[PDB]
RNA sequence: AAUCCGGUUAAUAUUCCGGAACCAGAAGGUGGAAUCAACACGGCAACGUAAAUGAAGUUGGAGACGUCGGCGGGAGCCCUGG
């Protein structure tokens, strides 16, 4: 059964809080508790822990990411790597 | 009258909550190392902080002079991982989470944690998803011009000392806090500034907008900068006031 | 003889530990 | 070429070995030629692979992609973080 | 063509001699009735011979360049090969697989190794066998 | 049945007030204040416990020997298995490395 | 509280210059209890056997003092 | 860092009595091990033992940690057949 037409995750909140915060806080929690992919692993068991800490389990690989607020990676942060590794090639060359 | 609260809040029951904390975010001393060379520490530790959007690194050093291991407290940087390896110095690599000069790294890169001045261990873009532009350089009596996250440019000695890179966190402020008891748990560990109370709700004793028998503030919310402390209330030296739609 | 091995260290930036040399110049007087 | 398909056709008439372990046998017995590495792979054990190669005059391919892409490639459905051709059969991946 | 082949130095990952550097007598893939998969017999160091200097007297350089070397049989995947490789100039057939069950031989092969081992560290033609691994 | 009382004057139930019920050989049930459970000591490389270590308060393991406390092994009681062999083999590989760059540049 | 098994090192521990009295305890399941006080510890002996015990208070030292409760 | 049971007074009990233990500190009688030369062995490993030399310096761990929900085990209590 489908249970939810739309409003998801935030059926926990009820009927407050209003349609469109619910819409933006059901967006972002479904981001934040997502699992994601180990860049060194090449596991899907990357889970958040505090607002910007991104950790996966396992024998192996039990690093611990620096990454945003409810995503691994953010647009801005990689769109700055790709201009300072194009900064670097032109600096080394 | 009485003293309100902005008089009341020069510490005390105001002070920052910092039992939880686990020490300041400062880069490291501007040594011999980093001033000729570079050093390359390793970062062990992601942690939280409590009342700081940005997850701090704890990053191991080799003490130069002494048979020692000295650990820092960066303010971590997107796509840092623990395990990893960092590079503080002159003749550091262009690398995210590396710590060079201002003046060394070429125009228009993006860092955080940037000093105001040499040694200052950090004094700017060190919120979570903040960061600072490198404009332009000046070798003639060294400085570079940087572009600040309000907007603002401004000039540094060519010496001071930044981390490539943008503060993890993302954007923080882009989910609702959606309830009070988020934004009461949010300031229980940041200082006693939460709930407030507007000064049109208050008595005259109280604040200067109370009183009336209708909730109004009586005069212009714009005060002179030169008010005394207890009057510098409301929208302090306002350039201007109301709802803008285009300008630079 | 043959086990009198040099060992020589190279004192550079984050190599080795800086030998015990004299500091007169920037003590806390 | 590329080597995809050099790969596919040793898969169809070859001899390979899968994972770390075995990989590390066949290194260790000497039956090696060419072993693949993923860029997924942890940089220790790459270091040690390398190490072993070069010991038994084996080449080495650190080809770009993920584990899951050597998988991919090697035709499993499961992860493949170290590939070891044995026997190249009829092809030129030697 | 094997990687592991006697007169080979290689390195110990497991048990209680990690990070000990040992020479392999016998790569003895296969297996009797006993012991039938891929395990090596190797000889190492337990206790590395200390520095010593010009300024030391013969006495002292003597008590400290002594070598207490180990007999184990140690199956492959706890080595890490090296390409140092050992003269073996003795140690070639004295030693055999039977000379793990008594405790007799095995002292008495500990002994000849001990000697071979001293024997080579005094004008130290494999310095690095006999260096301390540092980790 | 039965009803007990703290056996001290600490009359919370705190963390080191914790107590267990037995039966004395007179028909009586009564409390019985015991310490907190001992932790077994922790891997310094990636923070596992220590296998082969019993678990007990910071003070018991002075009256422990000493091979209760460790392991036979290089870092034993101090570092795992898996940690003290990624060491020696990552340790043995770098300085190879250096070797190797030395006598290229060379 | 300790346990013995050992008949020799029972003896033994008797002739121990630390034990000083011993005490015999006689359960109705016809077994024999031989309980050494030491300086620390208080050492028992479990014996199922009459003749077996019988040769034990024999060879017992003399000089200890022994009672029986 | 370390204590329990039973009993005892008109009134004290983890304190008294009887029995049986534990911790810390101080000094230091054995004893096996190993040495005609250096400071033990066993297990392919996780690791184990009756001991199994260890000064500084450094490092690591324990102390040392939120809240809620379900699951499994144990002790005491409850229930039940002789
Ligand atoms: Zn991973």
């Amino acid at each position: 059964t489908k249970r939810t037409k739309k409003v998801g995750v935030t059926g926990k909140y009820g009927v407050r809080y209003g349609a469109s915060l619910r819409r933006d806080v059901r967006k972002i929690e479904v981001q934040q508790h997502s699992r994601y992919q180990c860049p060194f692993c090449g596991r899907n068991t990357v889970k958040r822990t505090a607002a910007g800490i991104w950790c996966c389990n396992g024998k192996g690989c039990k690093k611990v990411l620096a990454g945003g607020a409810w995503t691994v990676t953010t647009a801005a942060a990689t769109s700055a790597r790709s201009t300072i590794r194009r900064l670097r090639e032109m600096v080394e060359v | 009258g009485r003293v309100i609260r902005a008089q009341r809040k020069s510490g005390g029951i105001f002070q920052a909550h910092t039992r939880l904390r686990k020490g300041a975010a400062q880069l490291r001393t501007l040594d011999f190392a980093e001033r000729h060379g570079y050093i390359r520490g390793v970062v062990q530790k992601i942690i939280h902080d409590p009342g700081r959007g940005a997850p701090l690194a704890k990053v191991a050093f080799r003490n130069p002079y002494h048979y020692r291991t000295d650990v820092e407290t960066f303010v971590a940087t997107e796509g840092m991982y623990t395990g990893q390896f960092v590079y503080c110095g002159k003749n550091a690599a262009l690398t995210v989470g590396n710590v060079l000069p201002v003046g060394e790294m070429p125009e228009g890169t993006i860092i955080s944690n940037v000093e105001e001045k040499a040694g200052d261990r950090g004094a700017l873009g060190r919120s979570s998803g903040n960061y600072v532009i490198i404009v332009g350089h000046d070798v003639d009596t060294g400085k570079t011009r940087v572009k600040l996250p309000s907007g603002a440019k401004k000039v540094v000695p060519s010496s001071a000392r930044g981390v490539v890179g943008i503060v993890a966190g993302g954007g923080r402020i882009d989910k609702p806090l959606l309830k009070a008891g988020r934004a009461f748990h949010k300031y229980r560990v940041k200082r006693n500034c939460w709930p407030r109370t507007r000064g049109v709700a208050m008595n005259p004793v109280d604040h200067p907008h109370g009183g009336g028998n209708h909730q109004h503030v009586g005069h212009s919310t714009t005060v002179p900068r030169q008010s005394a402390p207890g009057q510098k209330v409301g929208l302090i030296a306002a350039r201007r006031t109301g709802l803008l739609r285009g300008a630079a | 003889n043959p086990l009198f091995v040099s060992r020589p260290r190279s004192f550079g930036i984050g190599q080795d530990i800086q030998p015990k040399r004299d500091l007169s110049r920037f003590v806390k007087w | 070429d590329t080597i995809n398909a050099k790969l596919a056709l040793t898969m169809k008439s070859g001899k390979y070995v899968l994972g770390y372990k075995s990989t590390l046998k066949t290194l260790r017995s000497g039956k090696a030629k060419l072993i693949l590495i993923a860029g997924n792979c942890p940089p220790l054990r790459k270091s040690e692979l390398e190490y072993y190669a070069m010991l038994s005059k084996a080449n080495v391919h650190h080809y770009a992609g993920t584990n899951i892409d050597l998988g991919t490639a090697c035709g499993k459905l499961f992860r493949v973080g170290v590939l070891a051709i044995t026997d190249a059969g009829d092809s030129d991946i030697l | 063509v094997k990687i592991l082949k006697p007169g080979k130095v290689a390195l110990i990952t497991r048990g209680r001699f990690a990070g000990k550097k040992v020479v392999i007598l016998q790569a003895i893939d296969q297996g009797s009735k006993s012991h039938p998969f891929g395990h090596a017999v190797v000889a190492g160091v337990e206790r590395y011979p200390l520095k010593v200097t010009k300024s030391m007297g013969a006495k002292r350089i003597a008590r400290r360049s002594r070598v207490k070397p180990f007999i184990k049989v140690v199956n492959y995947n706890h080595l890490m090969p090296t390409r140092y490789a050992l003269e073996l100039d003795n140690l070639k057939g004295l030693i055999t697989a039977d000379t793990f069950k008594e405790p007799t031989q095995r002292s008495a092969a500990r002994k000849t190794v001990k000697k071979t081992f001293e024997e080579k560290y005094q004008s130290g033609k494999s310095a690095w066998f006999f260096t301390p691994l540092r980790f | 049945a039965q009803r007990v009382t703290y056996r001290r004057r600490l009359a919370y139930n705190t963390r080191s007030n914790k107590t267990r019920i037995i039966k004395t050989p007179g028909n009586n049930i009564r409390y019985l204040h015991i310490k907190k459970l001992g932790t077994i000591p922790r891997c310094g490389d990636t923070g596992v416990p220590l296998q082969g270590i019993p678990a007990l308060r910071p003070r018991e393991f002075a009256r422990l020997s000493h091979n209760q406390k460790k392991v036979q092994r290089a870092y034993g009681g101090c570092l795992s298995a898996n940690a003290v062999k990624d060491r020696i083999v990552r340790a043995f590989l770098i300085e190879e490395q250096k070797i190797v760059k030395q006598k290229l540049k060379q | 509280p300790r346990q013995i098994s050992d008949i020799k090192q029972f003896l033994e521990i008797a002739r121990r210059k630390d034990a000083t009295s011993a005490r015999i305890k006689k359960n109705t399941n016809k077994d024999v209890k031989f309980k050494l006080r030491c300086s620390k510890y208080l050492y028992t002996l479990v014996v199922a056997d009459a003749k077996k015990a019988e040769k034990l208070r024999q060879s017992l030292p003399p000089d200890l003092t022994v009672t029986e409760v």
